[PDB]
């Protein structure tokens, strides 16, 4: 159970 | 010693270390905090040699100090010299972020769920600052930092004013009244342009001057109603055009979002939608929670802000606002 959704996009 | 990096000195004291140059008011670096044991972002700003320099940094320092929000960047610490005379540089220490939206919109694509979520965090955060009767004036994808866990924060409060304009400005996100704009609605336009850019992965209104930006909008928004001096005569001379359907530029986009996008990107500032209203839009029902979303406790009061003062007095104002963070005081 982890809200706020799970994706890290990523690097600059 | 002073932990000099790149070309110039970066004296942040023993508190921060392992400086890494990020890029870019002034130089921006990523240091390691030892007091909180977590990497932070420090930006070196060296003003005091210009009229509008001391204002925007004071304007940004003040506002960010009295604001607290999950979607607005916050100053963790400020470092400078103990005395007025030796104070030439200011170090704004803020929490570190992985990227911003400009770096995001390029090389990467967002799903409708990710687009909706970001626009929400923009609006959720915007409605706080707007609740305090303060204008961001310059909203950009580059001013929207992004946390690793898809959390959005807003920066660049230098050009902020309460509810010279022309001074140093990416003019792709200006409102039709800021062509050459003093209300909440001028920020919505920018946020509208951003949504259009998140939806197309490209700038909705390219070119940063009159022959393009206010000319390309005519290609999409069309000729204005007669509700709408040298900018006046120029538009009337230009041939009549029609509004190209939002479902032609964005055919693979959400029907909900396109409705909101059109409500945000209307020509005239009057009835150009409002915050909270945009939050109530069907496109944002999965996230909208007015019971949790914080608002301003009180409008940004006056008398303390009237920056027609000389640079000499502004430096003094910086000193007072910064003394709250100075280690010994
Ligand atoms: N607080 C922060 N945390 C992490 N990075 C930051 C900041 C700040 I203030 C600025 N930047 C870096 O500067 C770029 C500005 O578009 C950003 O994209 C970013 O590279």
């Amino acid at each position: 159970l982890v809200k706020k959704y799970i994706l890290a996009l990523w690097n600059e | 010693g002073p932990e000099m990096v790149r070309g110039q000195v970066f004296d942040v004291g023993p508190r921060y270390t392992n400086l890494s140059y990020i890029g870019e008011y002034g130089m921006v670096c990523s240091a390691y905090d030892n007091v909180n044991k977590v990497r932070v972002a420090i930006k070196k700003i060296s003003p005091f040699e210009h009229q509008t320099y001391c204002q925007r940094t004071l304007r940004e320092i003040k506002i960010l100090l009295r604001f607290r929000h999950e979607n607005i960047i916050g100053i963790n610490d400020i470092i400078r010299a103990p005395t007025i005379e030796q104070m030439k540089d200011v170090y704004i220490v803020q929490d570190l972020m992985e990227t911003d939206l400009y770096k995001l919109l390029k090389t990467q694509h967002l799903s409708n769920d990710h687009i909706c979520y970001f626009l929400y965090q923009i609006l959720r955060g915007l409605k706080y600052i707007h609740s305090a009767n303060v204008l961001h004036r310059d909203l950009k994808p580059s001013n929207l930092l992004l946390n690793t866990t898809c959390d959005l924060k807003i920066c660049d409060f230098g050009l902020a004013r309460v509810a010279f304009l022309t001074e140093y400005v990416t003019r792709w996100y200006r409102a039709p009244e800021i062509m050459l704009g003093y209300t909440k609605s001028i920020d919505i336009w920018s946020v509208g342009c951003i949504l259009a850019e998140m939806l197309s992965n490209r700038p909705i209104f390219p070119g940063k001057h009159y022959l393009d930006q206010l000319n390309h909008i005519l290609g999409i928004l069309g000729s204005p109603s007669q509700e709408d001096l040298k900018a006046r005569n120029y538009l009337l001379s230009l041939p009549h055009k029609n509004k190209v359907p939002w479902n032609r530029l964005f055919p693979n986009a959400d029907s909900k979002a396109l409705d909101l996008l059109d409500k945000m990107l209307t020509f005239n500032p009057h009835k150009r939608i409002e915050v909270e209203q945009a939050l109530a839009h069907p496109y944002l029902e999965q996230y909208y929670d007015p019971s949790d979303e914080p608002i301003a406790e009180a409008p940004f009061k006056f008398d303390m802000e009237l920056d027609d003062l000389p640079k000499e007095k502004l430096k003094e104002l910086i000193f007072e606002e910064t003394a709250r963070f100075q280690p010994g005081y």
